[PDB]
């Protein structure tokens, strides 16, 4: 099919393809056949695995949180006791997927979530309880749960999923951005104010995901850890940028740590060392 | 009820599978697409754009100077710089090419290495870039280097020289992670004649080096990168 | 008879000429254009001042010395006080625009130096304080004076290590953005045409800067023996295909 | 490839774009530059 | 038996899924449909009907007066009322529009705001309604207000003035939950000339304000409302 | 969309009505009123 | 000036109604030309007829 290199022989002309001027801002498509004698070879390659659809198309962990099943008697702040918990939806908490997404400026896609819940009984327990988890999506404007047993968990309009601990939850969500694409970066503010926040933290008000355990308490305490995975599908990306070099310090902002190790390796020897 | 038999694997979560799943927001109508310039479809598109190589990574910390290759006046046949070609490490590790290359296990194809002269217009010079394919050591003197793939560059009106590093290998794919069997060879530069400065000129002269991929290029087996962590 | 070296650009009643350019860059190969009905959302009929705002405005010249780190401007911020363009920015709720950036710097065939001139869409700056500190409105709206990368940090401001592009990415990869170099031995000017790049059809021109322009010395300046150890750098910008929408009272911004 | 669900978001991955045009990044210059011809004429 | 592999998610109960299920009452024959007037197919149908806005929500408790906007005789260029345009809160929160809007996360489109004069027939007045798009503060005097979208209303035989609040935004959708980035702006009303009463008339004059959506309107991402609870 | 069950109640959701006529609520007046013409003539 | 020298000047025409510009910024806001000294030695800036009444007095 496609040729990787054409057959090219000796050369002696005034057409010098290897002499350019990089200050123009262009990367002239020079080939090996332009500076050496080559033979014919074929690609036998389409580059399907480097398509943005494939690059962002696999599940990556985007959040880990914890909730627990125990007696709620006396507990004043259920949220703090972790009788139920929150997740202010965002994809820049765990760095692996974040660096990939931030290889672009604007990004548009549907999301496929997979939520894994694992039980743990650190203290004395006679058996492993069979708990059912309820993950409810709380869009901005919806009433937030205050107690693991609010009226809010009725979830009449909020979408929510019920699944066994140890099992996995799965569903997809359409592209919910308010604009035509999501912003990986935002050089702006919410309004013209002297103190207001800067960055995409201003655009990322996606709401929360409330997690709880439907079962009443058992004699012992059970610790359920929840892991949320995200896979993008039907991907579109715009304006590629320089890859993240320094470590992250916060969700949403480009801030980097003070006093960080150099990122570029230093030669063990000369600039002439191999 | 249709008789079925569940196969091993049932229940597993393979982060790589690609199946259908119910939508949690039925009937939701996403925002219309509008035109946005600069759409990217494949990473192979962008690694063809060259970026600066921090060739002179001889400093105590990261700095603009790491990208400046010093060139000295009236030096003759001497070496200007050298480096092995493990594109997933060394000087290349932080470049756009190196950064993207590290998101994959295998690579193949030809590299595009170029040098742009920044010394005064009234100065002159002739350098020689050389690619030494695997099998022998990195050249130790111009003669040794010149015996392999090379380009004699005449500094002039056209400021940049583009030397291609033609895919020279037996096995048709190399590992991005530095591996001896799959080593790519060495890159070196020497003085063909010398750098000559005009009168009233004493300032240091520098070279800027760039690295990019040719359409030749291929990357396989996506994997996580060692260039980011937290924790 | 013609050449990439010699060029003329005329917008409105302003014309710039150069006899030592190196072609010109059109970001992502797209020329600026007006907002088409199919992409529009805001129902207000827009205003197109045309020639009165789509012209070249020249900012204060910077001084390139042997120790300069670089400079960073932001658009449309950099032109907020420029004639009618500026006025329209504050009197309207929304607006969109493209630009033609022309950076000038001439020396002699004895000098040497290389400036990187790049346009970065959505250049979200980082706080030098790290952690999760923000960057106050004032500091990302320097106006035509722009940000000096060799100046000291300041409470509420952004980090300024040229090396990390003020955002945690390495300088060397800034080339993935539409750019051009002003290499004194070749160049005299750099020209970049910027089309409107945003995830929305039109936006607020005061609370959001669409792109930032950076002029960064890569190969340091060197002058012939006994010559003045500095050269001036001048930035001239002209908006194009500018549209304003939702006119109301004049906006009042932080400081 | 039978879609069991009603919404588009439910469907699986899109499949290779097969567009692949790097020039908008590698050659975003105003005046076309031909390989072999003087970069600066 | 047909070989199958169960995928992750099996067993889950997604309150939003839409699948088939066996009928617990097989062969049951439901009652015949008869004609019933007033059928509703879409909530977007009903939010186009306007309801009264409790603009004057300045009272100690809820009351009919909350809907009465006081207008004063022989006052000149003074402000009659003001409000921001967070339709999912403030004065709008209890209206049919606000109530329905709160069942969704996103909204877009144009609003229909109208005022009906109730003062004596032999009285006269000229008011000016004004919409101030986001980006600047709520107008502090008539001049400031008049510089943006507005309508000069002449009280007369036709009792109601209908000022539309044209969709004026960059991003094509706003949040129903009050959010700064997506703020909609401000609505204000002032005296263009003044209210004039006829002889033997001293009673207070009031305005009734209504709010509804234009066919322009759109709502997305259904969610629970903060307007009801128990537990 | 193959119905596995015998009864109608078993089938899934109906899909958009696509009728959308607000006038029976917004304009339930006896004498037609044209936009632009005097509401009270 | 000598061939090996360089310079970039800016000529500007300020139409009637305002004062003669007092600094480059003020001047640049009106009709102007940025001139790059080079091989072509002469810059030609036209002063386009900018007037309401269609004729002016020589006096
Ligand atoms: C499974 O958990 C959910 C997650 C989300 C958030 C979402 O899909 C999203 C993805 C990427 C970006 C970016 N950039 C912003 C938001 C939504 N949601 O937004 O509606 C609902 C969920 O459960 C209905």
């Amino acid at each position: 099919q496609t040729v990787a290199s054409i057959s090219s022989g000796p050369k002696h002309t005034q057409k010098v393809p290897i002499l350019t001027a990089n200050e123009t801002g262009a990367t002239m498509p020079v080939l090996p056949s332009d500076s050496i004698e080559t033979r014919t070879t074929y690609m036998h390659f389409n580059g399907s695995e480097t398509d943005v659809e494939c690059f962002l198309g696999r599940a990556a962990c985007v959040h880990v949180t914890e909730i627990q099943n125990k007696d709620a008697t006396g507990i004043d702040n259920h949220r703090e006791a972790k009788l139920f918990n929150d997740w202010k939806i965002n994809l820049s908490s765990l760095v692996q997927l974040r660096k990939k997404l931030e290889l672009f400026t604007y990004v548009r896609f549907d999301s496929e979530y997979t939520i894994l819940a694992t039980a743990s009984q650190p203290d004395s327990a006679n058996y492993s309880s069979n708990l059912v988890v309820q993950a409810m999506y709380v869009p901005p404007g919806a009433p937030n749960p205050k107690e693991w047993d609010d009226y809010t968990w009725q979830s009449a309009s909020n979408p929510s999923v019920f699944f066994k601990v140890g099992d996995t939850s799965r569903f997809s969500v359409p592209y919910v951005g308010l604009a035509s694409a999501y912003n990986c970066f935002y050089d702006g503010y919410s309004h013209d104010d002297a103190e207001t926040q800067y960055g995409i933290t201003v655009l990322n008000h996606m709401g929360s995901m409330a997690f709880r355990i439907v079962n009443e308490h058992d004699e012992h305490k059970t610790l359920v850890k929840i892991r949320v995975y995200h896979r993008a599908k039907h991907v579109e990306a715009w304006i590629p940028r320089a890859p993240r070099a320094l470590p992250y310090t916060s969700i949403g902002r480009t801030n980097y740590p003070k006093n960080t190790e150099p990122v570029i390796k230093k030669r063990k020897g000369d600039i002439k060392s191999y | 009820g249709l008789p079925t038999t569940t196969l091993p694997g049932s229940g597993q979560f393979l982060t790589t599978d690609d199946r259908q799943s119910p939508s949690a927001l039925p009937n939701y109508e996403p925002t219309p697409r509008i035109h946005i310039p600069g759409k990217v479809h494949n990473l192979l598109e962008i690694i063809q754009v060259d970026t600066l190589i921090p060739m002179n990574n001889t400093h105590t910390k990261d700095e603009v100077n790491s990208y400046l290759i010093p060139l000295n006046a009236n030096r003759q046949n001497e070496q200007v710089f050298g480096t092995n070609l493990f594109i997933g490490d060394g000087v290349f590790k932080t470049t756009l090419l190196g950064e993207i290359v590290q998101y994959y296990t295998h690579w193949s194809g030809s590299l595009r290495f170029s040098l742009m002269y920044t010394g005064p217009a009234l100065s002159s010079a002739k350098l020689i870039l050389a690619y030494t394919p695997p099998g022998a050591r990195g050249p130790q003197d111009r003669r040794e280097a010149m015996l392999g793939t090379h380009v004699v560059w005449d500094i002039g009106l056209q400021s940049t020289i583009v030397m291609t590093i033609p895919w020279t290998s037996g096995v048709q794919f190399r590992y991005t992670d530095p591996d001896t069997y799959t080593s790519a060879g060495f890159l070196s530069c020497w003085y063909q004649t010398s750098l000559i400065l005009p009168p009233e000129t004493t300032g240091q002269v520098y070279l800027l080096s760039f690295i990019s991929a040719c359409p030749d290029f291929k990357l396989r087996l996506m994997k996580d990168t060692q260039t980011i962590s937290q924790t | 008879g013609y050449s990439d070296r010699v060029q003329q650009i005329t917008l409105g009643n302003s014309t710039i000429t150069t006899q030592e350019a190196a072609n010109a860059v059109v970001c992502y190969a797209e020329w600026p254009e007006y907002l088409p009905d199919v992409d529009a959302s805001d129902v207000n009929k827009t205003s197109k001042p045309d020639t009165s705002v789509c012209r070249f405005y020249t900012l204060d010249s910077k001084t390139w010395t042997t120790g300069s780190k670089g400079w960073c401007w932001k658009l449309p911020d950099a032109l907020k006080d420029m004639g009618v363009f500026g006025q329209n920015m504050f009197f309207h709720s929304l607006g969109r625009s493209g630009y033609t950036v022309h950076v000038q710097c001439n020396a002699t065939k004895f000098h040497s130096g290389c400036l990187l001139v790049v346009v970065i869409p959505e250049h979200q700056l980082a706080s030098h304080e790290g952690g999760n500190v923000s960057v106050k409105y004032t500091f990302t709206h320097p106006g035509e004076r722009g940000i000096d990368l060799s100046s000291a940090n300041e409470v509420g401001g952004p980090v300024k290590d040229v090396i990390y592009n003020m955002n945690g990415t390495l300088l060397g990869n800034l080339l993935i953005f539409p750019h051009q170099f002003i290499n004194l031995r070749t160049n005299n000017t750099a020209t970049i045409v910027i089309p409107y790049i945003n995830s929305v059809p039109i936006d607020s021109m005061t609370r959001h800067n669409n792109v930032s322009l950076m002029v960064i010395p890569i190969a340091p300046l060197t002058v012939p023996t006994g010559a003045t150890p500095s050269l001036p750098i001048t930035v001239t910008i002209a908006p194009m295909c500018t549209e304003f929408s939702g006119i109301r009272s004049k906006s009042i911004v932080p400081q | 490839v039978i879609n069991y669900y009603k919404d588009a978001a439910s469907t699986s991955s899109a499949g290779q774009s097969l567009s692949m045009d790097p020039s908008k990044f590698t050659e975003p210059v105003k005046d076309l530059m031909l390989k072999g011809a003087p970069a600066l004429n």
